[PDB]
RNA sequence: AGUAGAAACAAGGGUCCCCUGCUUUUGCU
């Protein structure tokens, strides 16, 4: 409903009558980036220089309607002004912190599920127990470990089409699942997220980051497995090792 | 046959032939019977779902609801996009191939073809090529044939019938063209087309310019290195190659090395943001925490304290600039101090009013005018900016005295950290303790005094030009301390009045005026104070351990400037203190790998160890741990405040030497290739800043101390 | 007493004191003005070092080119740009025969490459020269004004999607007798075909900032857009080559070079143990990027391609001949100053070739005066050199066949080499039976290296025993030591916004533990640091001070409204609950547990307007500037929440002729919107389609409507009016 | 801990010239 | 004047008022 009469709006006029009609699906990976604005060259500095301004943060058009216009102390949490180049609107960090006190409240149950990584790492910290320090000399060698605590051993394509299939099931196209191990993770993760209000893009980012094993180069000194490299730079030290057992096999 | 298919279907069905045709990338002008048969396909499809309907019961009607969803004709996305839909909302089990249409009354997929040949051979090839059970298949036949699976026949007899009545109608217009016989249908084959990217036209004109000295084209020069065997080449020109050209190894002893040639000229001058040994503050009692009073008020407490205002008068001039006007500029602080105090209401900042000798010491309008260069080429004098070599200065005895300053004990406290999460572990306890010791010995540092007080006239001053622009704001200079009996003081150490910061470029410079208190006498050493104009402002009655004797209190008053980039460092001076600290733990954490034990305790606590830290006229002088945890912070403090290309090139060049005379101390034969060369940049590095001069003259104590 | 720091060494060895020589806390150089006279000395120094060779003028641009190839051998030991083609073969001969098959398989790799990359791939970029503005501009645009220039010159080769169909059409544009450009009030403009091709072969150049280590400002270039995707397919090649190199530095991380360090040194200190010296150069070379030469590159590429299709020979073999042809813009010029009439005033670059001479100072007219004879069309011909230095895993080639030259079967000698190549960077260790042995092999390794064009830098290099040594930064004294100073600017608030700057502070410290030897309570002092510059800069004090700020008022409130208050985030105010254990674990998964209901609710509610989410490839990814070396991009772990939010952009443009471009992003942003809301997995992998938008969105919007019609979740009028829309959408797109 | 110097001198600072007692 | 250093800032555009603070200038693994 909303779809076609932004649709029919956008065909209203000529200028966007015409980008729609003569892009194709191809050029849009291009237009799509297209921008006057430079990326950004001392990131530290601007954010610095910026937060002394009334209005630094860009908000989506909603907020106008969706938090007031002044404070009960009367200070101005957001703008008319628009961002350059977009239709957001310019408000001030109090908007935020506004919306932190008296924003719409909604339920979070899918979060620890979705975030599935995170809370698995602050689980395992949660139980994990410690030992006595040992004051010793450390030998470190730079050897190739994977920080992935809980990854299904899914490439690239693999964790791709898993991800295609449970967060955008219509769009998988010609792709269809053979492995059984595949096939009970899909089902898995379709059951438990259902109901899912999270944005689909940060859902497909998270099961990436869940399914799919990365690696890097380290210099490790004791064990070698993804729960211990979680905790490398609290088990191992220069003079020192701290025993520690992560709570979570 | 292409004009006869064009001109004898709906141009919706020929332009959606055309269209599928193309997504595989292939040629409508060469391939035409493939054409026929998806054009016959698509009507005779676009027929099948024609005409039905159906109603809220969901019975068939004819003439809403579409009995039929068309599969074909549709760019492989969005026919795969129609089935996945299909199969996940309806429960069907799609197909591992693309299907025609979807039947929804039955709900399931069905199969439309249209083929010359008999239809039971190609139902038999279809049916065992898509291999689907659950999908129906109707094939129809150029001469009325038609079948489906079990003989069920979706569509009504009337359709049916009219389906071939336009197939059999169809084929007898091809007939009368005469080419019917000679189509035969056509199945994809699938053939591969082989890359190909030429170079001809001004590109090969460019490639044939682009060889060796020797060749003509890029075909000939490709010939020969396809064709081409090493035979001695590398061997037969190093013989040619004349014996000049060699890396012959000077050997680098003891005698070699040679003090660094520090520059000539007049000493050099302070160039501090702001007065570092020679800082007078007027301190307050108060309970609060850093930033937390409104800084005007604490400014105008701090004054009221002190006693013994005198009438200003000149006392060191500033040898080219207006000194009367530092002198009004003074005069109107106080005047508009006074002006906030009869006001019952302080406000978070002050804007100063734009006088004159605010507006020359703040260079109003002192930027030229900018004028198209047609409107301004025959002046006399139009010349390239000056972009000459800086003035080179030779070191002056201050700096040191400075460092020595800045690497003293405290009797205050001048940092206070954040919290952090309880310590669980046994290592957060053991670095909780060491932490207290490194926080014990960084907190009473002057260093740490400087960092204070740089970080906060740096957010000050950079908060101030993006609020307020176009005004000459007053900014008092204020820290906050902890005294050794540990009551909280809020010092003052003068003002600061910033002028117009329209700032856009990082580089892009906003002048400010500073007014600092002091008790040094600016006449004991001038040089130091060339840029300086001093005032004498009162008499302090200094209260010291015999009694109370008198010192004439002056006002350091001096306009500097300042960027974005160069005050965004300044508002992470803090970083300064890591620095020293990581070097201090690595010292300990390399001490404590060999006794099996942490010396943290031992080393700040028993003062066992020392390390060469100073000099002396009887020698080389050795500080405790923390006496280097302190010297190393000055020296990143240092680092911070009197930042310059100079220092940058002097550390990298002279990092090099460093290494070589490590390596000689090693006794691993160091040998160079160019030592003059590397002396040569090490010394272009050194012109006028009073830092690296002080760095290359340490250096040049190192040296003689390290090879003896 | 006089405190001098340095004197610490005398006790600490320089190594393990290295950090106490680097000023990382003080602000880098910055250039302030102009960068011509940069570009001008850099064209200048290109053209003297290889002077000696042969001048042509180039049929198709009239430009006056200098070929130093096969030139006179050197005489001296100034740097030399006169590189034998033989020489050079003969070192990718060696080095094919000591890795049999590298080249094959590299280029089946490549070729396979090749035939799959697409176009969009060339704007992952930065900063690209814009031929048809003259002017930078972001990759992205950049590329879709060129392909905007293409179509309306009747050049559609593109459409397909890949970047060799792009690479073809660029190929043809180079051949059109006439340009139509658009100019902004929009103006045609017509460029001729030599006018055109210049501007097609032009590099632009400006000067780099923030730059450490260096007492002088120096110039870089970037190339258009007509050149990037050739660029990229020779680099994808040279990496491959590279992968299957030991001796290569590329394009491995900094643990994993530190690995190959230390076992090259290890293979080195074995095999000589007492029988023979072993001696560890710290090298450099000078002038690399004004000395190589493209010509040689194409050379490489043309025996590394040996028996391979024609089109990929010549799609790899266009990059090098570009380049050969290419040309500066001297940057922006310079600005003149009148101190009588007290005026300034700029004068552009494009006027510099008949320009009064007077205005000038001396050094500033000498290079005018040199560099006058190379002007052409407001830029300098620059046949030599590498200026835009793009070709940084061919020259990592080079060096490591000259590297590998070093075996005891090609030297036939006592005296052998190995080492790790890098860029312009290496680490040579010369083994030999005696001092004479390894002079002797020192002296072979400089003239070979002499010979391809390669000029060691004795000024900045020493040779001694090997068991210690340096190599871009990286100190091994008997194993590698840290350096902690060259992670200091990282430290701080990077700027990206309260979410991303929290969790990339506590990884950085993180990291920093790991990899830099930061102890532990140096850990814990820079996470307090770290907080209270956090809390300073975005003014989230803690509810409970009195620290006067625009946000202290809603701070207060939340706080005072909050039961629970360790659970608040420090960018709400909350306390820092953040240790040694726990550095790996996001802010808001560390305080789950302990936040209130209805806080946790608003904090993490998906409908908030602050959180707007960009293609995937941009989640939770950031870019990077470390203190040495181009930037990176450091991924992060946080929960999107409101404090996810996107800082406001320049707003300069609206001042400009160039405005027009805004409305214009603006059109485009509404449409792919909308495009979302058809095909949500839009923004997760790209999609394909040869179609339009407005056909892919009309049927997918019918086919929706009459799905969830047979799901019952429609009412049977929604889906006549939406049938009606989108009959109304289709009829109106062909009108 | 309270960190000290054996280079402090009770005597040689009369008064301190940085952050002396006025009254 | 001052910042600063091989070239710049010391406001720049537009028509009291309006716009702008990285946008004619930041490459490459």
């Amino acid at each position: 409903m909303e779809r076609i009469k932004e649709l029919r709006d956008l065909m209203s006029q000529s200028r966007t009558r015409e980008i729609l009609t003569k892009t194709t699906v191809d050029h849009m990976a291009i237009i799509k980036k297209y921008t006057s604005g430079r990326q950004e060259k001392n990131p530290a500095l601007r954010m610095k220089w910026m937060m002394a301004m009334k209005y630094p943060i860009t908000a989506d058009k909603r907020i106008m309607e969706m938090i007031p216009e002044r404070n009960e102390q009367r200070q101005t949490l957001w703008s008319k002004t628009n961002d350059a180049g977009s239709d957001r609107v310019m408000v001030s960090p109090l908007a935020v912190t506004w919306w932190n006190r008296n924003g719409p409240t909604t339920s979070t149950v899918h979060y620890p599920k979705v975030y599935k990584t995170y809370f698995e790492k602050v689980e395992r910290l949660k139980h994990g127990t410690f030992g006595p320090v040992h004051f010793r000399n450390q030998v470190k060698i730079r050897r190739r470990v994977d920080i992935n605590p809980g990854h299904a051993d899914l490439s690239a394509k693999e964790a791709q089409d898993v991800i295609m299939e449970v967060v955008f099931p219509n769009e998988v196209g010609a792709r269809i699942l053979t492995s059984e191990s595949q096939l009970t993770i899909t089902k898995e993760k379709k059951k438990e997220l259902q109901d899912c209000k999270i944005a689909p893009l940060m859902v497909a980012y998270m099961l990436e980051r869940e399914l799919v094993r990365k690696t890097r180069f380290l210099p490790v000194a004791g064990g070698t497995s993804s729960v211990y490299i979680e905790v490398l730079h609290l088990t191992q030290g220069t003079c020192w090792e701290q025993m520690y057992t992560p709570g979570g096999e | 046959m292409e004009d006869f298919v064009r001109q004898c279907f709906n141009p919706m069905i020929v332009e959606l032939a055309e269209k599928a045709m193309k997504e595989y990338g292939e040629d409508p002008k060469i391939e035409t019977n493939k054409f026929a048969s998806i054009c016959t396909h698509l009507e005779v499809c676009f027929m099948y779902s024609d005409f039905h309907f159906i109603d809220e019961r969901g019975e068939s009607t004819i003439i809403l609801k579409h009995r039929f969803e068309i599969i074909e004709g549709r760019d492989r996305t969005m026919a795969w996009t129609v089935v996945n839909s299909i199969c996940n909302t309806t429960g069907v089990e799609k197909p591992k191939f693309l299907p025609d249409l979807y039947d929804y009354k039955e709900n399931r997929f069905i199969e439309i073809g249209v083929t010359r040949r008999e239809v039971h051979i190609y139902y038999l090839e279809k049916a065992n090529k898509i291999k689907s059970e659950k999908t129906h298949i109707h094939i129809f036949s150029f001469t009325g044939e038609e079948m489906a699976t079990k003989a069920d026949y979706t569509l009504d007899e009337e359709s049916r019938a009219r389906i071939k009545t336009r197939l059999f109608t169809i084929r007898q217009e091809m007939a009368s063209r005469g080419l019917w016989d000679s189509f035969r249908q056509s199945e994809r084959g699938e053939e591969t087309i082989e890359e190909r990217f030429e170079i001809t036209g001004t590109m090969r004109r460019l490639a044939d310019q682009s060889l060796p000295p020797n060749f003509s084209s890029l075909e000939n020069f490709r010939a020969y290195v396809d064709g081409f065997e090493p035979n001695g080449c590398i061997e037969g020109k190093l013989s040619q190659m004349s014996k000049e050209v060699n890396a012959r190894i000077e050997p680098f002893l003891r005698t070699t090395p040679r003090p660094l040639r520090l520059p000539d000229g007049p000493p050099c001058s302070q160039r501090s943001k702001f007065l570092l040994m020679d800082a007078l503050k007027l301190s307050i009692e108060d309970p609060s925490h850093e930033g937390e009073g409104i800084p005007l008020y604490d400014a105008i407490k701090c004054m009221k304290t002190f006693f013994g205002w005198k009438e200003p008068n000149i006392i060191k001039p500033h040898e080219k600039g207006i000194n009367p006007n530092y002198l009004l500029t003074w005069k109107q602080v106080l005047a508009e101090l006074q002006d906030i105090k009869n006001e019952e209401k302080i406000p978070r900042t002050k804007n100063m009013k734009k006088t004159s000798q605010l507006k020359w010491a703040l260079g109003e309008n002192m930027a030229p005018e900018k004028v198209d260069f047609e409107d301004c080429k025959d002046v006399n004098d139009l010349k390239q900016y000056d972009s000459d070599e800086p003035e080179p200065r030779s070191l002056a005895c201050w700096i040191q005295s400075e460092f020595n300053k800045a690497c003293e004990l405290t009797d205050s406290s001048w940092v206070e950290l954040d919290e952090i999460g309880e310590d669980v572990a046994p290592i957060e306890h053991i670095a909780s303790m060491r932490r207290n010791y490194f926080t014990a010995e960084v907190s009473h540092c002057r260093a740490t005094e400087y960092i204070m007080k740089g970080v906060y006239i740096n957010t000050a001053l950079l908060n101030a030009s993006c609020a307020a622009m176009d005004d000459f704001q007053l900014i008092p200079m204020i820290s906050k301390c902890i005294t050794k009996e540990g009551r909280r003081k809020t010092n003052l150490y003068g003002f600061i009045i910033k002028g117009r910061s329209h700032l856009r470029n990082d580089t892009d410079v906003v002048n400010f005026v500073s007014m600092e208190f002091s008790l040094t006498d600016p006449r004991l050493e001038p040089h130091k104070w060339e840029k300086y104009c001093v005032l004498e402002i009162g008499d302090m009655l200094l209260r010291t351990a015999v009694g109370q004797v008198s010192r004439p209190m002056f006002l350091y008053v001096r306009t500097n400037g300042t960027s974005k980039i160069k005050m965004k460092w300044g508002m992470e001076m803090r970083r300064c203190l890591l620095q020293s600290l990581q070097q201090i733990e690595s010292m300990i954490e390399a001490e404590s790998s060999v006794k099996e034990k942490d010396l943290t305790k031992e080393f700040f606590e028993n003062k066992s160890e020392t390390w060469p830290i100073g000099e002396s006229p009887k020698g080389v002088e050795e500080g405790s741990i923390g006496k280097v945890c302190r010297t190393l912070l000055a020296k990143s403090v240092f680092n911070s405040l009197y930042a310059s290309p100079q220092l940058e090139g002097f550390s990298a060049e002279s990092r090099k030497l460093l290494l070589i005379v490590q390596a000689l101390r090693d006794n691993l034969e160091p040998g160079t290739f160019d030592l003059e060369g590397l002396y040569e940049a090490i010394e272009e590095c050194l012109i006028n800043d009073p830092w690296v001069l002080l760095n290359a003259s340490w250096f040049n104590s190192f040296l003689t101390h390290a090879l003896r | 007493m006089d405190v001098n720091p340095t004197l610490l060494f005398l006790k600490v060895p320089v190594q393990n004191a290295i950090s106490t020589t680097f000023p990382y806390t003080g602000d880098p150089p910055y250039s302030h003005g102009t960068g011509t006279g940069y570009t001008m000395d850099t064209v200048n120094r290109t053209h003297k070092y290889s002077e000696k060779g042969k001048w042509t003028t180039n049929t198709e641009t009239g430009a006056p080119q200098l070929n130093p190839i096969d030139g006179p051998l050197p005489e001296d030991n100034e740097p030399s740009g006169y590189a034998q083609t033989d020489c050079v073969l003969e070192a990718m001969a060696f080095l094919e025969e000591s890795h049999p098959g590298i080249f094959e398989n590299s280029c089946l790799e490549t070729m396979e490459i090749v035939q799959q990359t697409r176009v969009d791939k060339l704007t992952q970029g930065r900063q690209t020269y814009d031929w048809t503005l003259n002017r930078n501009q972001p990759a992205a645009t950049a590329l879709a004004n060129t392909i905007e220039v293409f179509r309306s010159n009747g050049l559609t080769a593109n459409e397909s999607g890949r970047l060799i169909d792009f690479l073809k059409d660029v190929m043809d544009s180079m051949d059109k007798e006439e340009m139509e450009i658009t100019t902004h009030g929009k103006k045609k403009q017509r460029l001729n075909k030599r006018s055109y091709l210049i501007r097609a072969l032009t590099l632009n150049t400006m000067t780099k900032d923030a730059e450490r280590g260096k007492l002088k400002r120096r110039a870089i270039a970037t190339p258009g857009m007509q050149i990037r995707g050739f660029v990229y397919f020779v680099e994808a090649l040279a990496r491959s080559i590279c992968e299957k190199l030991e001796q290569s530095g590329l394009p491995v991380g900094g643990n994993e070079k530190k690995a190959k360090l230390a076992n090259v040194v290890r293979k080195m200190m074995t095999n000589s143990q007492d029988t023979e010296l072993s001696f560890t150069i710290t090298g450099d070379n000078t002038k690399w990027n004004e000395n190589q030469n493209p010509r040689m590159f194409l050379a490489m590429i043309t025996y590394i391609t040996r028996n391979q299709p024609e089109w990929f020979r010549n799609v790899l073999s266009i990059a090098p001949i570009m380049f050969s042809n290419k040309m500066a813009r001297l940057g922006k010029g310079y600005m003149f100053e009148s101190k009588s009439m007290k005026l300034r005033t700029q004068v552009p670059a494009e006027m510099l070739a008949n320009i009064d001479l007077k205005y000038f100072n001396k050094s500033t007219r000498e290079k005018i005066e040199k560099i006058r004879p190379l002007l052409i069309d407001g830029t300098a011909s620059l046949s030599p050199g590498m200026m835009m230095g793009m070709f940084n895993m061919l020259s990592t080639v080079l060096g490591v066949s000259i590297l590998n030259l070093g075996q005891k079967k090609y030297t036939k000698t006592t005296y052998w080499w190995d080492g790790l190549q890098s860029s312009d960077d290496f680490a040579l260790i010369v083994n030999a039976p005696n001092h004479e042995g390894i002079q002797a092999g020192v002296d072979r390794f400089y003239r070979t290296c002499k010979l391809v064009g390669i000029n060691m830098s004795k000024k900045k290099s020493y040779i001694n025993r090997t068991g210690t040594f340096e190599f871009t930064s990286f100190f091994y004294r008997y194993g590698f030591v840290a350096n902690f100073s060259m992670e200091l600017p990282s430290f701080g608030v990077s700027g990206i916004n309260e979410s991303a700057d929290m969790s990339v502070g506590v990884t950085v410290i993180k990291n920093n533990m790991i990899n830099n030897d930061l102890g532990p309570a140096t850990a814990q002092m820079a996470l307090q640091l770290f907080i209270k510059d956090y809390r300073y800069t975005y003014r989230c004090h803690r509810g409970d001070t009195q620290i006067q700020t625009r946000r202290a008022f809603e701070l207060g409130k939340l706080w005072e409204q909050t039961r629970s208050k360790a659970g608040l985030l420090v960018s709400d105010g909350g306390p820092n609950l953040y240790n040694i254990r726990n550095l790996h674990i996001p802010e808001v998964c560390l305080k789950w547990e302990l936040m209130d209901e209805d806080y946790q609710g608003r904090l993490c509610n998906p409908m908030n307007p602050f959180v707007s989410h960009k293609e995937i490839d941009s989640v939770n990814n950031a870019v990077v500037m470390p203190a040495h070396g181009p930037a990176k991009s450091m991924e992060y772990d946080a929960v999107a929440t409101t404090h996810s939010w996107i800082p406001k952009r320049n707003r300069s443009i609206l001042n400009t002729s160039q405005r027009g471009i805004l409305e214009d992003e603006q059109m485009y942003q509404k449409c792919c919107n909308l495009f979302e809301k058809f095909f949500p997995s839009s923004s997760y992998r790209r999609p394909v389609g040869i179609s339009s938008m407005v056909e892919a969105m009309v049927s997918r919007a019918r086919i929706d409507a009459r799905i969830d019609f047979e799901s019952g979740r429609i009412k049977k009028e929604e889906f006549a009016e939406i049938m009606k829309i989108c009959s109304t959408i289709e009829e109106l797109r062909r009108q | 801990y309270s960190p000290t110097s054996p280079s402090y001198s009770p005597t040689s600072p009369s008064y301190s010239p940085t952050s002396p007692s006025y009254s």
